[PDB]
């Protein structure tokens, strides 16, 4: 017989709410009710409310279990997470979405919320999307699940409520191969090195391909030490980018005092209005301060609350940016422009520039 | 307190992930002290000791991993090993499994309950929904669990197959699409099934130079991240006129702000609003979806409906993060998605063939150049790919392109050209 | 005695029209008379009359007489030449004013113009700046002055006048050099080669640095052979752009039928209204047709009529492409993008399209 | 006809370079037939021979050229040969002598006929007015012949000198400024008239690993294209109010559309008019020249005048071409200029020793950074010096930067850091 390989995922299809495989691509339009509240009006007229809450991303198989009970309680059974990890059940009678709201709060402690809604232009904040950090990575500058909890703690009342002119997204990369869109987000917390490796010879040489290692520096800053069979470096041109421990366990560059994150800022993805944009470092470092990352807290903060109170409707990070200038956002979010913000990353190529990275374009 | 520094958060009104690793250790616990078969009971009391260890050492302590798979597999299972190895022995190995998600990460409570009880029998009890690619991450087992668990994901009822990891085609995702949504241009879920059951082989067993990535974006929205996450961004659009219901502007325009809020807001000016007709210059209009996004019960995507592909997407490494670009302005999606297929087939020959070990897609084609990669894909050279004109005059004549010359002759005879 | 040196220019105030030398750096307002004619007007109360004529650059000492014997009864002795090799004169008495026009235009055949009034809003089209071609220059691809000669009979009446919705600069260069404003001109013609270089080893050997050749390839396919003592070349990476020539007389790629210009647009200098643009290759290559270079002058008016045909008042070429967007800008111009038009050009480094190249900003 | 290709070009209304070329032939040659001393009458005619047969092989017939100079100098004089030598022995040797313009090029009438005595006597009789970079071309002598033309030129009632060529300070050149210009910041030709005298040593005699270019500009218009054509771009600027005379605004507004023409292009929104007041926000106001340029009767540049300086301006080679980049948002322009000659020698100084041979300052700066050319000139980063804060986190730190640390120590203990 065999064990069963190359079976795939479950068809999505055997997994839809009836209402939902009923009316697929048959939808008339939605309704953002109220914050965590979306209605969905089909064309045969079946009406479903889709209710959102915010999660911790890291679950509990026993809060996987509990949110099925609650699912066949007010759902029938089904439910999806997003794309940004939030969790989200289908309710056909509008009578009893309070019922599941309460219950929710009540059994795994998750908000309802995440939601916006362009129409009258009010926007909540989502979840941050986060990789592993200290969790599970063996190259993070800093931790994700920690920096997100303590931030969400902060800006919550933001997640319940459409308290926003524009959307904002926050994203958290624990270093700087940056899982997740994070590079692409209105506000970016990315995790640094600022030390250079220290070349372990006996390691290297057990241990590592030298020449794909010395050709996974962005800044040629390895060479090849033929004699002693091992890889040296000119710190000279390290950039602290942490690429060759990825590739060479001899290579590490970890100090837990100046490893830190960076903050960045005007990433948007959407085309509306605008067009996408990647990140840009606006505070060059911040110290890890487990548990509560007070220092990294306050100027996400600062730069959310300072976009926010002068934001028309609509207007991203990024769209203020364009309005205003950069003079301006360095006053308005009391930051310090510093070299460290001046780009010196030599090998991209000026072309890309050239290249429409959108999809914006007319027939 | 044996955790004082992970304590601190579980205060705060947010969910907080240190209440789920200790509810995990305390019902693992007791579910193997209850005689259930439980391999891995102290696993996630395991994982709560080395973190916070990590907090008080501001660094990980989880070093370079052995490399590690399921039996006919080379992908979908990342080795990890703490160097707190002979102190905390329980997480010594300490392995995730991606589990390939269902097309929007639908779910119903039976396919749930089934991953819950083979991952309480195999793991640590710790999951993660979902990985950033898309896939449920099974957050810590042992080597020689993962066969026999990878065994009991296949015969479930509703039975998981393994994602991708390595250099492989990862595990394509998709946004809700027309599931739930009125603005979707193609069934985004029914084209990431079918990519993913394609290149099942591709998926399961890494050959390629480095790693590929695949999402399904219903519409410009681009609610999965498409151009930034993926190597290869499938992006919804359409070739016709905006729908318009004129009434339904009418209603909006009672108390809705449509010349501040929406004229003023389109990057072409291609909408006009004069208090009685709405009115949509096509042919300057470019699909950014504001005005629709705005005015959902009254403007829709046009009828003829597909996708603009977008190339390159990818993190930092080597030579810079990359938003995608214009590969493709406008391709048809239909099943079987023959013409999705030939383009990525193309791609990866090429890309098999001319690619540098641990060099992306996006690297190749800066490399090669944007003409070898639109023969490739048998694609001609269009505008719409740039943002602007080159500002330099250094370009590659073909052969075939120069007038016959002496000099011409010359290149021929000495054995160049 | 011996020969004296380090003595520098004229000082430029002794060389100055009375009246320019009274009001200098005190002056009111300028006017623009007609076509050619700008009236300046001093905080004093005086005026003088700037007259400005076109000019061939290449210049007989007759013809500088000439110019000489006209400046006299006209102009106090006095004259000046502008950035663009156009010769202005400086008049007082205004009856005397258009008698001037005709003895220039019947001595030395430059006629009056290169005006423009950005008050009004009409502008005129000014001469062309460009360097030698074939009459000095030993790099040449095209030929500066025949071109030029060609173009502005082509283009004559628009500088006798202003029949332009905005400002248009165009500019030539003969090789990829660039000698001139060509890299940042509204329109541009650039002479470039198609075809690799054949080296001659001959003379590689007696003349030629060997390793600055090699190393003034911007694309790396030179390779410094050892043997035999010469430089071979990959002609996968050459990009035909004839800098190896400038360094060693031993690497001709001179193909005269092959030999032909770009023709780049969208370029500008002047902060007002939009910030400074490099110009963009929209024509790969049209040949060398001595005399007239039909095919490079149609063209360059076909593309000069379209712009001119749309444009709003002072909407310059790159401010057009605002926005129209470069798809309808090729429909309206007929022009075909081909794949010779996607920038590949892999030194250049990303950061500089980052760097305020330019004066506007806030204080 | 001797010249048949040529002659096309005495047709048309523009006034003809082939007219230019033969009038000086004719009246050369007349010339020596007098018996005045003119040691080149043929030299006009050899050149319009040649380029005839230029016109015929659609080629140039000008070789390599030998290192010539005049005695004292290095630079200023660059050797031409022609590969029609034996056949055309007139322009064999055809040099050019770059001679250094007068500030702004304003001449009289004397000063022009001195250089025409001395180039009839000496050279061909063929000049341009003006070479790119601003000097005046004397274009086709001997080698014989050019150190007494030098010396004659020297002797002359009104002067000459020789410009700059090769790795040296070229002939720095200016806008017409506070002579005709109302615009004027500053005094244009006095600065380049100062720069000229103060570093003739370094433009006579090239030390530098190539070539480096100054430009004035009186203001933002860049009537010289400093900032595309300069690798030290001086540009006028100002820091307080836009002077605004109300009543002349509404001499304007009585026939000109200020709305459409001047309020809706400002890049920035500064500046409103409502019927009877025009108003200027100056925070928001960046000095683009437009408002003025539309109203200079009634607008004019604030008091608190100076220069922006932009750096890196320079054609392709090598590494791209580039339109200068702010490297001191403000200077003051005030005799004799200590701060901008200070500024330069800072520069030139770190350019010989970390310069390699034929980079310019702009390769240099991108090749060494942003923060070195910072220190060197002694300034601090300034946000107005980016278009935007850099895309990635890859930044380099200062030693000093760090908390002190046991890895820290390691560096310090292994002679790295
Ligand atoms: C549920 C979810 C789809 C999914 O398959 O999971 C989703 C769903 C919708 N998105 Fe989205 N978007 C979702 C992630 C995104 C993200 C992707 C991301 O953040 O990683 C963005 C791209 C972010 C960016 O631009 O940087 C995204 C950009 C949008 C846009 C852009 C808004 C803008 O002004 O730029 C629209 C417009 C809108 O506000 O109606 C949009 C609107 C929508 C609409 C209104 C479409 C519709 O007709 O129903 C859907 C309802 C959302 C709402 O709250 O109003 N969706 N959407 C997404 C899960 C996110 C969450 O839990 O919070
Ligand atoms: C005569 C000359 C100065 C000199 O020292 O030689 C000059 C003189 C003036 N320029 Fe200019 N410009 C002169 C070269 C330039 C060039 C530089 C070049 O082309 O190489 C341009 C920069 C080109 C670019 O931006 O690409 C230039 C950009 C301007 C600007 C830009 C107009 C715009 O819309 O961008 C102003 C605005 C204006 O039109 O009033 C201007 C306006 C002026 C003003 C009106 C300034 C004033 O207040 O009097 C001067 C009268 C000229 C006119 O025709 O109205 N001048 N100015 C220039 C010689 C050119 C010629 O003979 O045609
Ligand atoms: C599991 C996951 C984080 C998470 O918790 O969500 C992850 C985790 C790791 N990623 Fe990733 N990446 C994860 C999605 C991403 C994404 C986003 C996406 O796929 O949607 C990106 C950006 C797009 C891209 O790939 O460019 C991403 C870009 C990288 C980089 C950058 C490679 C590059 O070309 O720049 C590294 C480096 C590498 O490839 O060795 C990397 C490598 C890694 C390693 C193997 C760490 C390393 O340095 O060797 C990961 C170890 C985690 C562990 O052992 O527990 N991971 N990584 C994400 C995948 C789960 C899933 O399958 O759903
Ligand atoms: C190839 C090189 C550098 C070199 O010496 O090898 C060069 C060489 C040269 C020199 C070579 C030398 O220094 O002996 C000659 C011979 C051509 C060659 O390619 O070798 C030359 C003819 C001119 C001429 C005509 C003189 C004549 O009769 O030939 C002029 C006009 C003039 O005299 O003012 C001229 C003015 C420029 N020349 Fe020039 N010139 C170059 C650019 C320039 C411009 C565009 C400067 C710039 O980089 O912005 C000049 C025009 C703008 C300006 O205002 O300076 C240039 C490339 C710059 C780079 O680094 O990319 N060159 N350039
Ligand atoms: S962002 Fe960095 S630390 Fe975080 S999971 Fe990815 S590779 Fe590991
Ligand atoms: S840390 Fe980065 S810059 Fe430094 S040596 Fe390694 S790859 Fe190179
Ligand atoms: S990408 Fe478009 S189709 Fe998909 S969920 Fe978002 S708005 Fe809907
Ligand atoms: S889709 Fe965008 S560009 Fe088109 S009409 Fe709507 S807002 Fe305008
Ligand atoms: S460097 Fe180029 S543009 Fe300048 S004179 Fe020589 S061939 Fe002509
Ligand atoms: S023509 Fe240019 S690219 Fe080709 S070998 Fe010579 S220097 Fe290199
Ligand atoms: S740069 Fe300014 S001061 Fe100089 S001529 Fe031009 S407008 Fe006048
Ligand atoms: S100078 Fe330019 S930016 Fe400033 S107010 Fe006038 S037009 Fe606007």
């Amino acid at each position: 017989e065999g064990v069963k390989t190359d079976f795939g995922p479950p068809y999505f299809r055997d997994l839809l709410h009836p209402v939902i495989a009923k009316n697929y691509g048959k939808w008339k339009y939605h309704e953002v009710v109220k914050p965590g509240v979306i209605k969905r009006v089909a064309e045969s007229g079946d009406v479903i409310y889709v209710v959102r809450f915010g999660t911790p991303r890291l679950l509990s198989i026993y809060t996987v279990r509990e949110l099925c009970d609650i699912a066949d309680k007010y759902s029938d059974g089904y439910l999806r997470w997003t794309s940004r990890n939030n969790v989200e059940f289908f309710v056909t009678d509008e009578s009893k979405i309070d019922d599941l709201i309460n219950e929710v709060q009540e059994r795994v402690g998750f908000p309802c919320g995440g939601t916006w809604d362009a129409v009258k232009g009010e926007y909540g904040l989502s979840n941050i999307v986060h990789t592993q950090g200290w969790i599970h990575c063996h190259t993070p500058a800093i931790d994700a699940s920690g920096i997100v909890k303590a931030v969400m703690d902060e800006l919550y009342e933001y997640f319940t409520d459409h308290k926003l002119p524009a959307m904002c997204r926050i994203s958290l990369a624990c270093c700087a191969n940056m899982c997740g869109a994070v590079h692409a987000s209105d506000i970016a917390i990315v995790g640094i090195h600022r030390t250079p490796p220290i070349p372990n010879d006996e390691a290297i040489r057990k241990t590592c391909e030298i020449p794909s290692t010395v050709a996974a520096c962005p800044t040629g800053a390895l060479k090849p030490d033929m004699k002693n069979k091992t890889i040296k470096v000119d710190v000279e041109k390290c950039m602290y980018c942490g690429n060759c421990y990825t590739m060479c366990p001899g290579m590490p560059l970890f100090d837990p005092e100046n490893d830190g994150a960076a903050i960045m800022v005007g990433g948007k993805l959407s085309e509306a209005r605008r067009m996408p944009e990647l990140s840009k470092v606006v505070v060059p470092w911040v110290p890890n301060e487990p548990p509560r990352w007070p220092t990294l807290v306050k100027y996400v903060k600062q730069i959310l609350e300072a976009w926010a109170a002068n934001a028309n409707k609509h207007e991203r990070l990024i769209e203020w940016v364009d309005r205003i200038g950069w003079e301006r956002f360095f006053e308005l979010t009391g930051l310090e422009f510093t070299q460290h913000l001046i780009d010196d990353y030599r090998i991209t190529p000026y072309f890309y520039s050239e290249f429409r990275a959108s999809t914006q374009f007319k027939w | 307190s044996e955790t004082p520094l992970l304590d601190e958060l579980e205060k705060g009104p947010w969910p907080s992930f240190v209440k789920e690793i200790k509810k995990t250790a305390e019902l693992m616990e007791k579910a193997a002290a209850e005689g259930k078969d439980v391999k891995m009971p102290k696993g996630a009391r395991g994982l709560l000791k080395q973190l916070e260890i990590s907090y008080k050492d501001k660094k990980t302590h989880w070093k370079h991993g052995g490399i590690v798979s399921v039996v006919g597999y080379g992908g979908g299972v990342i080795g990890r090993y703490s160097d707190l190895g002979e102190q905390i022995p329980e997480v010594e190995h300490f392995h995730t499994m991606r589990i390939n998600q269902p097309s929007g990460w639908f779910y119903s409570t039976k396919a749930l309950r089934g991953l819950c009880d083979v991952w309480e029998k195999w793991g640590s009890g710790l999951t993660n929904f979902h990985g950033s690619t898309g896939d449920i991450i099974f957050l810590g087992t042992r080597s020689e669990y993962l066969q026999p668990c990878f065994e009991d994901l296949g015969n479930l009822e509703i039975p998981f197959d393994i994602g991708g990891s390595g250099s492989d085609l990862r595990t394509p995702s998709a946004c809700m699409g027309p599931a739930l949504c009125e603005f979707a241009c193609y069934d985004t879920l029914e084209l990431c099934y079918d990519l993913t059951m394609t290149y099942q082989d591709e998926l399961h067993r890494p050959m390629w130079p480095y790693k590929f990535k695949i999402k399904c974006a219903g519409c410009p929205n681009d609610c999965v991240a498409s151009k930034a996450r993926s190597d290869f961004a499938i992006i919804g659009t359409w070739k016709d006129d905006i729908k318009v219901d004129q009434e339904a502007v009418k209603e909006y325009a009672s108390w809705m702000d449509i010349e501040n809020e929406v004229v003023k807001l389109c990057p072409t000016g291609a909408i006009k609003w004069d208090g009685k007709e709405l009115t949509i210059d096509n042919r300057e209009c470019v699909r950014c979806m504001h005005c629709i996004n705005k005015m959902p019960k009254a403007l829709k995507p046009g009828d003829e409906r597909g996708a603009t592909i977008l190339i390159g997407g990818k993190a930092p490494f080597v030579e810079g993060a990359v938003i995608g670009w214009v590969a493709v302005p406008f391709v048809e999606v239909e099943k079987p998605y023959d013409e999705i297929k030939e383009i990525l087939e193309a791609i990866w020959d090429w890309w098999d063939e001319e690619g540098k070990f641990r060099e992306r897609i996006g690297e190749l084609i800066w490399r090669k150049g944007m003409r070898e990669f639109l023969k490739v894909i048998g694609r001609e050279a269009d505008v719409r790919m740039v943002k602007a004109p080159r500002n330099n005059p250094f370009m590659f004549f073909e052969k075939d392109e120069l007038k016959p010359s002496a000099y011409t002759e010359e290149l021929k005879k000495r054995g160049m050209w």
